[PDB]
RNA sequence: CCGAUAACGAACGAGACUCUGGCAUGCUAACUAGUUACGCGACCCCCGAGCGGUCGGCGUCCCCCAACUUCUUAGAGGGACAAGUGGCGUUCAGCCACCCGAGAUUGAGCAAUAACAGGUCUGUGAUGCCCUUAGAUGUCCGGGGCUGCACGCGCGCUACACUGACUGGCUCAGCGUGUGCCUACCCUACGCCGGCAGGCGCGGGUAACCCGUUGAACCCCAUUCGUGAUGGGGAUCGGGGAUUGCAAUUAUUCCCCAUGAACGAGGAAUUCCCAGUAAGUGCGGGUCAUAAGCUUGCGUUGAUUAAGUCCCUGCCCUUUGUACACACCGCC
């Protein structure tokens, strides 16, 4: 709409503020250690990041 | 002295319009009064200068009238204003502690006050449902069946 | 100090950068035989090595 | 010589029957100052025989959920119960305990899977270790139920249970359960 | 100049980090520098446990991901100036170095 | 229970008792050190297992003729 | 008469609770965290702390000034560390400052009565699994 | 045969020190000792009229064992379980106001003074008094 | 076994009953005297510790959860 | 695995492997970890102690102005192999008991062929086909709903009390997090105000440097209560005060005062579990502007029973029967 309601709703906090840095999804995010990544996306890129599986 | 029961021992009392057992501890006796809890009983007895280790039956008539007048008039007796019930009244605004059938009708007075403006809380009260917004899906069944 | 990010967040960031860089190169150099990426990052300047079968491409 | 709880010498108690003599551990070797030692007594089989029986009794009082790790509370319970029984009867508290274990262990029980008459089918004599295991479990349950909703404390309820079991008076919950087990086994021979 | 420098190394695999700790101290001995031994800071374990499924249907399996961060400190404290004497770090990929003097 | 020696520990043991009978002996430790210069064994838990069964054969081969 | 540097430092450990006993040549003083051994937190298990000295004897300790520092674990778990430190310190002090024939007689009394006064309990804890409240327990499962 | 508080029963020592504070009445007792509760997680108020003398005795003892403690440390030491009704229980810190004025009453008694860093410790005067009471609490226990 | 309505304060009949035969039998604890003299229990701990002060009853235990006394020695 | 052997030589799985736990007074070191020593102090002493006792009070890398690594951290290594003894065994593969030993079975991770019309198109700029595409099934904004309650079920929390609750005193952890690409939102010491939740200034920490010696809970020690729906239990409900946010009503959460309901150990049934286990007990992480009765980990206290069986429910191998092959939830 006109420039004063298209994005008018405040999104400084909450699930709406945060999205997966890979797939732009808002569910199952991992904000720990500054990942900001999807629950499913992290499993995909865990090896590349460095998160290996010991036990 | 853990002696024979005192001759002027009242097994129950008659304070306000409720009877309280005299065989139990004084701070845990006046808790039988509506509007008086464990906390409020201790502060009033603390400020009425009565012994804490003695039971309700062995309090004397003058001590039981000192106890009542503390409870009725707590503001004048240095009991703080954060330790009462009807603080900042919705009708008259004065801070007070209500202790009897006055508590039952103040609850009814505020209960009809919500109904008369038919606010949501009054409607929930009138319909007999929860008013604090909790889930009615799987609880509170006993009151209905 | 305050400006520097913590080692825990820092080492996660480098893994994020490598994963993001690998994904971008995987999509782009796919038909060129992109095999992998090696990142020899140094405090002065970083450097990126692309491992591909068909280098002249 | 070791003076369990600082008193009540262990070099005078005695076991009246050789059947239970080697699974009760009140003698000099298994004589301890205190009924508390994380000795790994459940690592293997027949290691709970060389565990002192005061420790065995203490480990069984911590039951019914509320009290699953509270060994220090149980130690003082055993301590207070032992002081009462010496005061209330006049002999060595350990001696009353051994008599309680000996007299409460059910000599036979019944067990099977076939179509039972009343409870179980075939009457089977129990082992000497099951004798002690059942004896300790029965005394603790007797003291537990006796003090669940009365002013009488656990130490006093534990005290009378061991005293009654050490004599056998149809007043201890342990011997009452023991006699009941004998009757079922005897009726199911 | 007179200088004292604290060299902190941090990596993910111990083998490389233990290797790079060697040639700095071994190089300094040839350079006749004083070398406080490599202090081993406690290893940081970053542990992210994510449910294995992407669906939410299953048997409640959880996937444990661990990240080990190893830090080591080497304190090169020769009497003469040190920056010119140690102009190299001789690293391998995976280890981060941060030259630092006593002022910081 | 559950200390059967797998093929590998047994199969390696027989080879090093025919390659190197004279050097080996009936000591777990002396043999566990020869198995450190005569073989490239990836794991420590493997050589000690290999060294352990070697003694069983070397103790047995002193008396009977084992298939090795 | 004034020979210094006659001291040992021997630790004891139960369930992540470590206690280092500082043994030393002096008139008999046994103290833990600066407090007398009698003045200890869970007095219900006081005999466990006094158990080493009672078995070996006050006279054996009499030439030794012990000070134990304890800093881990819980209440009772600390006690097993304090006794393990005191018992292992004196056997070490007798080991490396007099003949081990004296070390032999102190060791057998403690090792026979309770080996934990000289050898530590190796069990620690167990890791919780992602299927139950604890290490082996499992959440209740329902089929309807 | 000297005596230090670490050499005596702490529970009887704090009982002795509170008695010493009570008869030697200079301790700045607040006007709300009768009304307040000593922490948020406590359902009922303290039983003893002289609770302010017993915390002060207790806290003066704590500053002996370790100094540099502030109000935030005191409310941690005195914090405890909050049963939270039907909620699962948790840990709740004590009251900052009770802790603060107990400490403030102690500087006024010249037995506690502030540190060069945050928090406050015992003065040599206060350390003198703590250990004499320790002296007489051992003699009474002994004989 | 419905309700005990124990005494919360003594009457004359129970008070001398306390003083004449309670300090005569081996195990005297507040629980025992409560269920024998029909006193509530706070009175039991009360009455027992007054009898200690007079010295006609000997204390042995004195613990928070269990306080145990005994009669005076004879002979 | 050992052995017979129309089989011989192999392959995957198991095992080996990886991580973790338990021992190393043996090595390498540590002013971002300490301990002993010494020197200052502060006290108690005082008989007189004096190398007295206590101090998480202060120093000796504020480099010449202590040592050392026991305790802490983490690397290289060692250590356990059924190795030794006795017995059983075809005296093979192996089993049982015991000595010495920290340990004579620590927990996990990975995990074969073949398959399921098992779940996910609501994870994806993974995707085919179909549908919609400007009055949109795109996108944004406002409000509401996802919470709504005659009722049924599942996972749990709190309990029914005295092996307790309450009030005070005492005294012990370990995982692990901590200021942001977008992105606004960190962990908090200390001082002051307030009864509490909180508020106000001053700092520290991108972290073995600051929170923090994480002064946790249970427990322990004293007090009151006294077998009653009671000081058990805290559901429901009224009034008041704060915090987060743009917004708190259908109560966000927190605090204070009042009401004090069922519940007195739970029918038929049914779950999980073998040693630091069950259970009691709290504490971190995730979610998180606001928040845990959830989950993932951690420590603390610490047992009863059992070292067996195929009885029930199932699994593996062989033999056998079969009208079954969508395979007994079959066929008829
Ligand atoms: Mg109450
Ligand atoms: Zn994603």
């Amino acid at each position: 709409g006109h420039q004063q309601l298209y994005w008018s709703h405040p999104r400084k906090f909450g699930q709406g503020s945060r999205s997966c840095r890979v797939c732009s999804n808002r569910h199952g995010l991992i904000r720990k250690y500054g990942l900001n990544m999807c629950r499913q996306c992290f499993r995909q890129y865990a090896k590349d990041i460095g998160f290996i599986k010991l036990d | 002295m853990s002696l024979v029961i005192p001759e002027k021992f009242q097994h129950i009392l008659r304070v306000l319009n409720t009877n309280i057992d005299g065989r139990r501890k004084i701070a845990f006796a006046i808790t039988a009064i509506k509007g008086v809890g464990r906390r409020y009983a201790h502060v009033v007895l603390r400020k009425a200068d009565i012994d804490l280790t003695k039971r309700a039956g062995e309090l004397t008539e003058d001590e039981v009238e000192r106890v009542i007048t503390i409870m009725q008039n707590p503001r004048q007796y240095k009991i703080p204003d954060w330790f009462l019930n009807r603080q900042k009244d919705v009708k008259d605004g004065k801070y007070s502690q209500v202790l009897a059938n006055g508590l039952d009708n103040k609850l009814r007075e505020d209960l009809e006050r919500l109904k008369k403006i038919r606010a949501h809380r009054g409607l929930r009260h009138f319909w007999g449902l929860r008013v604090r917004g909790q889930h009615t899906k799987t609880t509170g069944r006993r009151g209905r069946t | 100090m305050a400006v520097q990010i913590s080692k825990k967040r820092k080492f996660v960031a480098d893994g994020i950068f490598k994963a993001e860089l690998n994904e971008f190169l995987t999509r782009e150099l796919a038909e060129d035989g992109y095999s992998g990426v090696e990142v020899r990052v140094t405090p002065t300047r970083t450097e990126i090595i692309i491992l591909a079968t068909r280098t002249q491409n | 010589d070791i003076k369990l709880f600082g008193k009540w010498s262990t070099d005078d108690v005695q076991i009246n029957d050789i059947s239970l003599q080697d699974y009760i551990a009140v003698k000099e070797k298994y004589a301890k100052y205190l009924p508390h030692s994380a000795g790994r007594y459940a690592a293997k089989r027949f290691r709970k025989a060389q565990c002192p029986i005061v420790e065995r009794l203490t480990n069984s009082m911590m039951m019914h959920g509320r009290n699953n790790g509270k060994k220090l509370m149980t130690v003082r319970i055993v301590k207070h119960a032992f002081e009462i029984i010496h005061l209330l009867t006049g002999e060595n508290p350990l001696q009353v305990l051994v008599n309680a274990i000996i007299n409460s262990g059910p000599r036979e029980d019944s067990t099977r899977i076939g179509r039972a008459g009343t409870v179980r089918r075939q009457a089977v004599d129990v082992s000497p270790l099951r004798r002690v295991n059942q004896a300790i479990w029965l005394l603790c349950t007797g003291a537990r139920e006796a003090a669940f909703r009365n002013i009488k404390t656990i130490a006093e309820c534990l005290a009378d249970e061991l005293i009654n079991a050490a004599k056998g008076s149809s007043n201890s919950y342990a011997i009452k359960k023991k006699d009941e087990l004998e009757r079922v086994a005897k009726s199911n021979r | 100049a007179i200088h004292r420098i604290r060299i902190t190394l941090t990596s993910r695999n111990v083998k490389s980090l233990e290797k790079v700790c060697a040639d700095l101290i071994r190089g300094a001995k040839e350079k006749n520098l004083k070398v406080k031994g490599p202090v081993r800071m406690p290893t940081k374990t970053l542990r992210i446990t994510t449910r294995k499924t992407p669906c939410g249907e299953g048997s409640k399996t959880w996937d444990r991901f661990q990240m080990r961060i190893h830090k080591r400190l080497i304190d090169l404290h020769s009497p003469s100036e040190i920056v010119k004497q140690i102009t190299s770090i001789s690293i391998e990929p995976g280890v981060e170095v941060e030259v630092t003097i006593a002022d910081a | 229970m559950g200390r059967v020696r797998t093929k590998t520990v047994k199969k390696a043991a027989r080879v090093i008792i025919e390659k190197y009978y004279t050097r080996l002996g009936n000591d777990f430790h002396t043999n566990k050190r020869v198995c450190e210069e005569i073989a490239i064994i990836p794991s420590k838990k493997l050589r000690n297992k290999i060294a352990g069964y070697v003694t069983h054969l070397m103790k047995r081969i002193q008396r009977g003729p084992v298939r090795g | 008469s004034k020979g210094p540097l006659q001291s040992v430092q021997v630790f004891g450990r139960k369930k992540t609770a470590t206690a280092v006993a500082h043994c030393k040549r002096g008139n008999g003083l046994i103290k833990v965290n600066g407090r007398p051994l009698e003045m200890i937190e869970p007095r219900t298990l006081q005999y466990k702390l006094l158990e080493p000295v009672l078995l070996l004897g006050k006279e054996r300790f009499a030439g030794v000034d012990i000070r134990v520092r304890v800093k881990g674990g819980g209440h009772v778990a600390q006690i097993y560390a304090i006794r393990q430190s005191i018992s292992k310190a004196l056997v070490a002090y007798y080991q490396k400052y007099v003949d081990e024939a004296s070390k032999k007689e102190i060791k057998d009394i403690l090792i026979q009565y309770d080996r934990t006064l000289l050898v530590a309990d190796p069990r620690r804890c167990e890791s919780k699994k992602f299927g139950g409240p604890g290490a082996r327990a499992r959440y209740q499962k329902s089929y309807r | 045969p000297g005596v230090t508080v670490k050499d005596v029963n702490q529970q009887e020592f704090v009982r002795a020190l509170a008695a010493f504070l009570k008869k030697s009445g200079k301790l700045k007792v607040p006007e709300w000792v009768d009304t307040v509760k000593l922490a948020k997680h406590k359902e009922l108020a303290p039983y003893d009229e002289n609770w302010f003398y017993t915390r002060a005795a207790s806290t003066a003892r704590h500053l002996y064992l370790r100094g540099g403690a502030g109000v935030g440390s005191m409310t941690k030491i005195y914090g405890g379980r909050q049963r939270n009704g039907v909620m699962p229980s948790h840990f709740s810190r004590g009251s900052k106001s009770v802790a603060r004025r107990v400490l403030q009453a102690l500087e006024g008694l010249k037995m506690v003074e502030k540190d060069q860093d945050g928090g406050r410790k015992l003065t040599p005067q206060g350390q003198r008094d703590l250990d004499r009471i320790a002296g007489q609490v051992a003699a009474a226990n002994k004989k | 076994r419905d309700k005990l309505n124990n005494l919360v304060l003594f009457d004359k009949a129970t008070y001398d009953k306390l003083c004449k035969e309670v300090p005569n039998y081996k195990l005297i604890t507040p629980a025992v005297v409560s269920e024998r003299l029909k006193i509530r229990g706070s009175l039991a701990r009360a009455a027992l510790q007054e009898l200690l002060s007079k010295g006609l009853i000997k204390l042995v235990s004195k613990h928070r959860a269990q306080v145990i006394y005994t009669r005076n020695t004879k002979g």
